[PDB]
């Protein structure tokens, strides 16, 4: 009988989790008491 | 159903319900097994839509009193 | 009624012809048992078992 | 040095409370649901009372053991609200 059950919400939780890891890294440089990030391109 | 031992409760209740019909009456053993089995099949449309099984029971309780009155 | 014949025939028979009917004790008692049988299944949202 | 850091054993207790409440969340009030209890000998016991439920199940997690043991003392005095007490601890 086909299926209709849930909108399942799962694609939304993945989008929230992806934003949690992005802020957790970038919140370290906020303010004068923050930390200085370094980037290396390999060269 | 007597020679086959049942484990899962959903089928076991139907086996115990068969003894309810068989002991009290010598006819209608197949009427209970077929009717009770179809009530769960038609209920899949309400379970899918999101209607909780609690209000599904309340609908059968109101329909049972209306059915027994018409008998 | 419902046609029980094994040979092709137009239409269906009548209850008065073969006098095939259901008793009140059979029909009324089967309803109360069928509703309580499907109620227990819908009332179980999960099972709990233990090691033998 | 090797000092301090993490208490994370609390995470097991928090997760253990959510899984225990989610089982008893189904049955509450007049709208509650029925559960099955199997003792291993083939006896199917269908009861909505949390007093008989907690005694028939054996949980290895120590968080649910303390809740089940403390609920036995309340059932011998109050005799009501076995599921309610468990839902308040987990939430």
């Amino acid at each position: 009988p086909k299926a209709e059950s849930l909108r399942r919400d799962a694609a939304l939780k993945v989008n929230v989790t992806s934003a949690e890891g992005l802020q957790s890294v970038l919140e370290t440089n906020l303010g004068p008491k923050g930390t200085l990030k370094m980037l290396v391109d390999g060269a | 159903l007597r020679e086959l031992d049942i484990v899962h409760p959903a089928v076991k209740v139907l086996v115990m319900a068969t003894e309810q019909q068989k002991i009290d009456m010598g006819d209608g053993t197949n009427l209970v097994m077929i009717l009770a089995g179809e009530l769960l099949n038609v209920s899949e449309k309400l379970i899918s839509m999101g209607l909780s099984a609690v209000e599904i029971i309340q609908g059968y309780n109101m329909a049972r009193k209306f059915t027994l009155k018409e008998l | 009624g419902v046609d029980i014949d094994g040979e092709s025939d137009e239409g269906v028979k009548d209850i008065r012809e073969e006098n095939i009917y259901d008793m009140l004790a059979t029909k009324k008692f089967a309803i109360n048992v069928a509703t309580e049988a499907a109620t227990t299944v819908l009332s179980i949202d999960q099972i709990i078992m233990a090691k033998k | 040095a090797e000092s301090l850091r993490r208490d994370a054993a609390l995470k097991v207790n928090v997760t253990s409370a959510e899984g225990l409440q989610s089982v008893l969340e189904t049955n509450l009030g007049p709208k509650g649901t029925l559960k099955m209890l199997v003792d291993g000998a083939g006896n199917i016991k269908l009861t909505k009372d949390g007093k008989v439920l907690l005694t028939e199940m054996q949980i290895q997690s120590p968080t649910a053991v303390l809740i089940a043991r403390a609920a036995a003392a309340q059932d011998e005095i109050t005799g009501d609200g076995t599921t309610t007490v468990v839902c308040l601890v987990g939430e």
